RNA sequence: GCAUCCGUAGCUCAGCUGGAUAGAGUACUCGGCUCGAACCGAGCGGUCGGAGGUUCGAAUCCUCCCGGAUGCACCA
RNA sequence: UAUGAAGAAGGCCUUCGGGUUGUAAAGUACUUUCAGCGGGGAGGAAGGGAGUAAAGUUAAUACCUUUGCUCAUUGACGUUA
RNA sequence: GCUUGACUGCGAGCGUGACGGCGCGAGCAGGUGCGAAAGCAGGUCAUAGUGAUCCGGUGGUUCUGAAUGGAAGGGCCAUC
RNA sequence: UGAGCCUUGAUGUGUAGGAUAGGUGGGAGGCUUUGAAGUGUGGACGCCAGUCUGCAUGGAGCCGACCUUGAAAUACCACCCUUUAAUGUUUGAUGUUCUAACGUUGACCCGUAAUCCGGGUUGCGGACAGUGUCUGGUGGGUAGUUUGACUGGGGCGGUCU
RNA sequence: GUUUAUUAAAAACACAGCACUGUGCAAACACGAAAGUGGACGUAUACGGUGUGACGCCUGCCCGGUGCCGGAAGGUUAAUU
RNA sequence: UUUUGUAUAAUGGGUCAGCGACUUAUAUUCUGUAGCAAGGUUAACCGAAUAGGGGAGCCGAAGGGAAACCGAGUCUUAACUGGGCGUUAAGUUGCAGGGUAUAGACCCGAAACCCGGUGAUCUAGCCAUGGGCAGGUUGAAGGUUGGGUAACACUAACUGGAGGACCGAACCGACUAAUGUUGAAAAAUUAGCGGAUGACUUGUGGCUGGGGGUGAAAGGCCAAUCAAACCGGGAGAUAGCU
RNA sequence: AGGGUGACAGCCCCGUACACAAAAAUGCACAUGCUGUGAGCUCGAUGAGUAGGGCGGGACACGUGGUAUCCUGUCUGAAUA
RNA sequence: UAAGGUGAUAUGAACCGUUAUAACCGGCGAUUUCCGAAUGGGGAAACCCAGUGUGUUUCGACACACUAUCAUUAACUGAAUCCAUAGGUUAAUGAGGCGAACCGGGGGAACUGAAACAUCUAAGUACCCCGAGGAAAAGAAAUCAACCGAGAUUCCCCCAG
């Protein structure tokens, strides 16, 4: 589904507005990117189902930092 | 997207050169190529003790070309036994590989390569100065003499 | 409720692009010639939307209005 | 190297009008051969030596000598092409 | 002819509406105008010319100001 | 290739004129081997009047400047404006060429007894496409609703203070 | 031929034919939050939609209105800055 | 019962028996009553506990003003001789009752909206695999053999067996009329009627699900129910109406 | 206390008040023994794509309102005793 | 614990007991067909069809045991592709489903009220989904206060309509 597999980020659902405040249902979703990251240590391309904020956090935090919390968080990349 | 350079990309630099360069470029080019590394704190830190190690081998070498350099500047005349000039003219010309092994018997070693005989090829008998480039800038000087042989 | 812009022979418009002074086509008169068509050139037909400012000088720039337009806003 | 005419001036001739030098210059774009300097860099280099291991060679295959190899090799020109 | 009473704060007592409300009002205070003054003037001979509340806008205001000093915002007055 | 900006230079006629005085001042100063004026056209711009000025040129000159001019002058210095020529910068606009993101419902290999899927190889495409947020337009495609009362029944007509 | 099973079988619907229009195939379109599937294991001599409705003779005039298509200079105009 | 008005030929009721509709909680106001009284009273809670404790609070004894503030006064205004609102007047806590408010709010009754499920054993379409269509006619193309042509074309005869072809049983449809209408039957029977090798018909399975399906299109059909199925839930929806 | 007994039972019966009961299993609590478990002191360190911000919503009694605070789909992004 | 007793409709028959192995009650075991998470495969639930291994023999067979999937861990092997990796085969553990309400979280109406109706109300209610426990959740101040202080969370009565 439309998860992100780094941060987590899920649809969640709101209300369209209006010049009225008429208020309908609707859903927000993450800006999801499938990405071929280069992993240095195995010298591998992993493909991953990120959001744009995720691609982010992956330039800080280090590829080999962020898939160490998915094995811990055991989301099978 | 600071990255420290591996080599020397297009205009980003050189080797050892953190520079503020978008994303995508480094995120799939650079870095999966191996032509640099993410700036972080252990990689840039490791960079910069090879940038200063570098530099201390620059230190080092041109601190002991300053010692080669004194060694012989300071005087350290020597002369060679060239066969009896007779009247004058010398009867063989004097050549960097002689004039190496001169100083060289001296103790200070100096291959003929660093040897630059300045203005002509020690043909004359009797005092005449000389030069050595000790290092690739530093300029030393030498007088050598012909006696008899 | 503001913000901008426009106003010039009878007409359609240049504005004499922002002060060192009004132009054209059309309307009309005469003439050129010519039965009318049709052609041409002169002449005539404007004080420049109006009123305050500025400077030695603005229809032209400033203030104020009038009329027109386009914008905005917009849930008494 | 190209542009470059006011056919510059000046020179000389002059039929005193001119022409000639001559787009030559100046100027304005342009390029840096070689020579300046600096930094790299072939080729000439084959060799033997030291070792090795096998083979031929023996009474012993010791001696050698033939292979292969292994390590380290050498350029006067030469601040080389 | 001269003028701005088309005045400000109020208002005894009345009228008329189911109410919201509407209408009339001598007199009082402060300041005016016209009269020499007595006096008259709180718009127009009178009765139609009009729209509640909410929301927002403008001016004024020592009323308020979420620790305190301000401020925002709100209130009140004038007013759209 | 636009453009905000970088600095420089330059530009500045009412007329009168002293006229290449834009305005605004200070302004008898100015002027000066640093080369007195200065010759060589240096050109540009501009009134094509004139002006500054490229390197030499020679060797003491050089200049405020009355009628007038609003003003007093490219004598003079400061400060702005205009005109802006070039200058870097900072953002964009296209166009071209790449590959490395991304796409491949192209080929091939493997998982594999497999027209799925995944991985690999390769080709093609390629900073597009596609997707997310925001946003303009469109949208009976689909919804939630409104669509008054009086009235010789209602509707129509008329009326509502 | 089909249709209102249970008051209407028709002149209604369908029909072959005709024309317009969309669609270059990862097709348009449709069903699906999506994947995917149908279209079609088809490829413009194909498919979808629309109207007309064998055949015969024919199908005139209007683009102002409303749509659609093409154009893109200008006017106006969102997020953003 | 409803009405200006009912013996009314306006509604209701075959009869009896049973059942069947003004309640409950909280808060508030008013009346009655009891207690205390310028005071009254506790709530939760504690507690051998309907006591007692707990005064946390609540109401009242002081109001005026938008408020700051002032205060038996206060506001209005510069100020009121003024005017508005106040100042002599007992309240408070229980209990009962009359009301109101929020809850379904006396009871019964909608057509509907929304949510989650069950249904294509009926029917509509489609898919797969099987079956059925007596008998009798008409006699296409093509073919053969002649005649004709240079060869065709053409023509004749004979073979052939084409068709959403013909007549007509099974089968399928359902046009007319009669009967039947508290039926034999919640759509049929009788006598006639249309199609009847096809866009036919049928068996057995499968698939499409409710704002959806399916529909040679009637708003038809989707389990005797369809201009939005059925079941349960929201739900005792709501009903200025009876 | 109740129930039953041929009609209404303190003394008919079963019970009730009281007084007692567990081979075995098990709850609870205390104690205790093992198996892990680390207490104390000093010196350090002090949670970054986070807080905050822009955009769109939601949650706070609080409906964008002058609206703090909280959660974040999107785009950014600090200080750090 | 016992002089009576073989459950009920529901008698009867044939019997078992009577001083403690009748019966009855309780604790602990044994057995526990088939279907059902159902788990060897399949299936129209209570049925159909096996494989492997051990052990039986009357040579016709027979009796047990094991064989689902997923997650986790560890071994062994094992592509494209040299290592690797994916993948594959075993072995251990764990999970599957059911169940009243209460709880947390993910989604989330409309009727209705507003005397219509959009904002709003109903209502984060009904309902759906996920997960957990005997409780759950929350919880040890980047909290409040107001210049005085309080000192995690939860619950009740006030504050207060
Ligand atoms: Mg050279
Ligand atoms: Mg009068
Ligand atoms: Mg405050
Ligand atoms: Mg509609
Ligand atoms: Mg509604
Ligand atoms: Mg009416
Ligand atoms: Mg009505
Ligand atoms: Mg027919
Ligand atoms: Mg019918
Ligand atoms: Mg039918
Ligand atoms: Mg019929
Ligand atoms: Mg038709
Ligand atoms: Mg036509
Ligand atoms: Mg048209
Ligand atoms: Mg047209
Ligand atoms: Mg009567
Ligand atoms: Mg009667
Ligand atoms: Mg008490
Ligand atoms: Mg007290
Ligand atoms: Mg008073
Ligand atoms: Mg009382
Ligand atoms: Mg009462
Ligand atoms: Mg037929
Ligand atoms: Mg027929
Ligand atoms: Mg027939
Ligand atoms: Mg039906
Ligand atoms: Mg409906
Ligand atoms: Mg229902
Ligand atoms: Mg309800
Ligand atoms: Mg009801
Ligand atoms: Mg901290
Ligand atoms: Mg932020
Ligand atoms: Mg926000
Ligand atoms: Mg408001
Ligand atoms: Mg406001
Ligand atoms: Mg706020
Ligand atoms: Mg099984
Ligand atoms: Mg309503
Ligand atoms: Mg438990």
């Amino acid at each position: 589904s439309r998860v992100c597999q780094v941060t987590g980020k899920r649809p969640v659902t709101g209300n369209n507005r209006s010049h009225a405040l008429n208020a309908t249902k609707r859903r927000f979703l993450p800006n999801l990117h499938s990405h071929r990251f280069w992993v240095e240590s195995e010298k591998r391309f992993v493909t991953l189902r990120v959001s744009a904020k995720g691609m982010r956090v992956i330039d800080k935090k280090g590829i080999d930092t962020v898939l160490a919390e998915l094995r811990a968080r055991g989301e099978k990349y | 997207m600071q990255v420290i350079l591996l080599d020397k990309v297009a205009n980003l630099g050189s080797l050892g050169d953190q520079v503020n360069v978008k994303a995508g470029y480094a995120r799939n080019f650079l870095v999966p190529q191996g032509k640099a590394v993410p700036a972080t704190k252990k990689n840039i830190e490791f960079f910069e003790a090879r940038r200063a190690e570098l530099e201390a081998k620059l230190a080092e070498v041109l601190a002991a070309a300053n010692a080669r350099a004194e060694k012989i500047n300071a005087l350290e005349t020597v002369t060679i036994a060239s066969k009896a000039g007779d009247e004058g003219k010398l009867f063989g010309s004097i050549g960097t590989r002689d004039i190496a092994d001169a100083v060289t018997a001296a103790g200070v070693e100096v291959a003929k390569s660093e040897v630059r005989l300045p203005n002509g090829v020690l043909r004359t008998t009797g005092e005449h100065e000389v030069s050595f480039q000790v290092h690739s800038e530093v300029f030393a000087k030498v007088i050598v003499n012909v006696v008899a042989e």
